[PDB]
């Protein structure tokens, strides 16, 4: 399933890389240049923490920052040239794991807190306050998956993205238009990136403050 | 024929109005944003992230409009 | 990703993240605290140090 | 009625003082009134007598000149 | 065929054009929200709650314009 | 095949484009009470009342275009 | 059935487009009601009745537009 | 049949749209009436007749609408 | 046949949906006289007169469409 | 048939919907006009051409509008 | 024929509805003239140029929408 | 012939409708301009600037329009 | 014929419409931007980069737009 297959190999390629390039650059150097990025990345995410903060500390740390590392991918793809079969069912794959496992987020904050063991309970005097039973639960399942069509969403809308502004630069004969619409599309995908590590914090915040 | 025809119609329709909305929406909140940062410059990291959340969720009605265009184009 | 590769793709995900937590959260949680440690220690000596 | 903490006062003379926590009085650009609650704010009003409940249900007419409050 | 076509033609209009309504008013009550927490600060835990009940009744205006087009696309 | 051909063409254009008047108008309404509230915030009882009146006045209008959407798609 | 399609069409046309400028208008003048009493509260008795006369004579237009679809409907 | 199928899709057209206008013109008038009388209550019986002047000048335009409408449905 | 159906549907297109901007447009005159009189009185007999010649001014781009309404009715 | 059908419809479109820029357009000048002259009485002479200058501007659009409705109807 | 009426039709439609976008842009510029000089006189001859500027590229999108029109009426 | 007709009747409705929202955008950018400089003239040279890029990219969006619209007449 | 005919009505239909949401979007930022640094100038480099940011997520929601309306034209 080369289109297919090969595809599920590149994106668990980039993870891999994200995994061992973690502990590896870590035990050094980093150094200083390297150091106070470090720095930039973990006690930013400490401010981010605040809000959030203690519950998912070094559950949702780690993740967020290995959701940059990971989500760096995508930019490698468009870095190439600035053809495929890795990176369609790669993206594919990383909307995959990413909204999947916040499906099974929803869950994890659910059983990790009340929240879950209170989740079953959502229905309450919310569902009697607010008496009717149509909208808590119209309301809770367009949550849950609300959850999972917003991170999805997201998801598919950058590995589209990308497809897209592949398909311009490639098909034109004409460089100056791919090159302009590439290093726009550049920008655009490192604030999509970030966004996204936003996107899993706003979740989670959420989750803190959930219910 | 007369399907396929119905199909490309409906999903100009159902893209390009609803969008216009949050194109209005999403504006309107940023210029919330900016008036009352220049008002109070103290009050910066409350209300940026109210912005974030107030842009996503008008940004999801035309994200509603635009998956059922591609439906209609590609469903 | 017909069948299959996105599940390939997507365990690489959760795994790397246990690896960086064992391994990486060891070397660069430490490695990393040693320049909060340091600064603040030395900030910390100068204050007590003014004020007695 | 009377409010919490309420004077009215010139470096001159001290009309009133104390809490009122009722003030019927015309603002010089608007409706003014007193009744607790309300936020934080500066005006000045046009001169007349302003009819304020105070403190046991006292209530009274304060001509006013007129100036900010 | 005809009622086909009537179908998708139907589910495009009522999908995208009634939803530009809150992708307007979701941003103009966060607006309210932004510039409200601006000029009085104190007044947030107040509003936030307001802001939340407001978007949701303003969404729920196009969620009956979606659920027309869903009806038209699938029922 | 005409008359159900135009039924739903017509149950989207009721439904849909009059539905954003209140999507909006309920959005107002609750923009004014934040702002109201914001300004004076010991007027909250006394104008939250109010509000909740003028979002349903408002949302009866759209709920109106929803009765003749819902009386085409099933009367 | 080309009268009776054409009916229906009206219809929906003239029930939901027109009944929009009353969501809006029913809720403009709620605000203006909110943002007056917010400002001076002891004007409430006074204005009060100007909203309730203000905003039933924007209903009427709607209800004008209304009534056509009725016409349409089972005229 | 053309020309009764005609009558009826313009007559929905005429009336529902235009009226729209006045919801929110009428709407615009009273909410200046009830903002003008909060900022200065003694300019009451001065504003008051330059409302209705205004509320029925408005209401003129749809009127003109519904006119048309009438016209197509019953001349 | 074809012809006179196109006359009908015409007068109902420009007879309905252009009248709204004068609909607004008179609404959005008045409400500025309204305001201009309550924050100054003595102003009164100056903008009064400005009223009337630009409601008159807006109330004219309406009668124009009203007029390509009758033309395509009668003429 | 086809061609003159084309007409009527042609002309009720460009005529009604165009001009509705200027019904408000007019509107919000002199709304500006009445609102500057409120509150700074003095400047009436200066402000009252540039008002005329710009109605004109802006009735000029529909009156493009309007041309091409009588190009349409009698050309 | 079909041709022909397409034509005429189509210059109808981008003719009248984008000239509303100027009708009103160039109309927000003279508010916006009218309302800085009554606020501060002195700088008159600062912004009136800017206005120019202004209300020259706002028209510049209606002439865009009437070029257009003019290529389908007569090229 | 079908085509060549739809590609009239799409270039008017690409053309003429979009390019309003320019219309309007750049002179509400100008209105914030004039308004902003008769309020503190010091700060001209800061915010000219802004007004060009902003009147710049509100004018992008119409040229979108316009582009389409010429693809349709002339690809 | 009939579905090359409706690719190039729907591409029409979808780019211009909707791209009108951040014509008027865009511009809304910008004299936010522009007001706000000139009430409060030290306040520029703060809230430039909210302008920025704001501006290309209204522009997003026309490119969604003009993507369809390529799709439509060449896909």
């Amino acid at each position: 399933m080369f289109f297919s297959v090969v595809l599920g190999l590149l994106f668990l390629v980039l993870f891999r890389s994200v995994a061992k390039k973690a502990t590896s650059g870590v035990p050094g150097k980093f150094q200083t240049a390297i150091e106070l990025v470090i720095g930039f990345v973990n006690g930013s995410v400490k401010d981010m923490y605040h809000g959030k903060s203690k519950l998912i500390a070094p559950l949702a740390l780690t993740i967020f920052v290995w959701v940059f590392l990971m989500n760096l991918m995508d930019l490698l793809p468009i870095d190439l040239l600035p053809r495929v079969v890795p990176s369609a069912d790669v993206n594919v794959t990383l909307s995959m794991a990413l909204g999947v496992f916040i499906l099974i987020l929803f869950y994890s904050i659910k059983m990790k807190g009340i929240g879950g063991f209170t989740k079953e309970l959502t229905l309450q005097p919310f569902n009697h306050w607010a008496f009717i039973p149509v909208n808590l639960i119209l309301e809770g399942v367009s949550l849950l998956s609300k959850p999972v069509s917003l991170g999805l969403r997201l998801f598919g809308n950058m590995y589209a993205g990308e497809l897209i502004f592949i398909l311009i630069a490639g098909l034109l004969p004409w460089w100056s238009q791919w090159i302009l619409n590439v290093p726009w599309a550049i920008f655009h995908i490192l604030i999509i990136t970030l966004q996204a590590f936003i996107f899993m914090v706003l979740t989670i915040v959420y989750l803190s403050m959930a219910s | 024929n007369l399907n396929m025809d119905l199909l490309y119609m409906a999903a100009a329709v159902m893209m390009g109005l609803a969008a216009i909305g949050a194109a209005i929406g999403i504006g309107i909140l940023g210029g919330k944003f900016l008036e009352g940062a220049a008002r109070q410059p103290d009050l910066i990291p409350l209300l940026r992230t109210q912005f974030f959340i107030v842009m996503g969720l008008v940004d999801a009605i035309p994200m509603i409009a635009v998956g059922l265009g591609l439906y209609v184009m590609f469903a | 990703n017909l069948n299959a590769t996105i599940l390939g793709q997507a365990i690489a995900f959760v795994l790397f993240v246990l690896f960086a937590m064992k391994y990486v959260w060891p070397p660069l949680m430490a490695a990393i605290e040693k320049r909060q440690k340091e600064i603040a220690d030395g900030l910390a000596s100068a204050e007590r140090a003014h004020k007695d | 009625a009377m409010t919490y903490h309420l004077d009215v006062v010139s470096a001159e003379q001290q009309m009133f003082s104390g809490l009122v926590e009722k003030i019927q009085v015309t603002g010089s650009e608007g409706e003014l009134g007193i009744y607790p609650g309300h936020a934080p704010l500066l005006t000045a009003i046009k001169p007349g007598m302003i009819r304020i409940v105070k403190q046991h249900g006292h209530e009274e007419f304060i001509y006013l000149s007129g100036g900010i409050l």
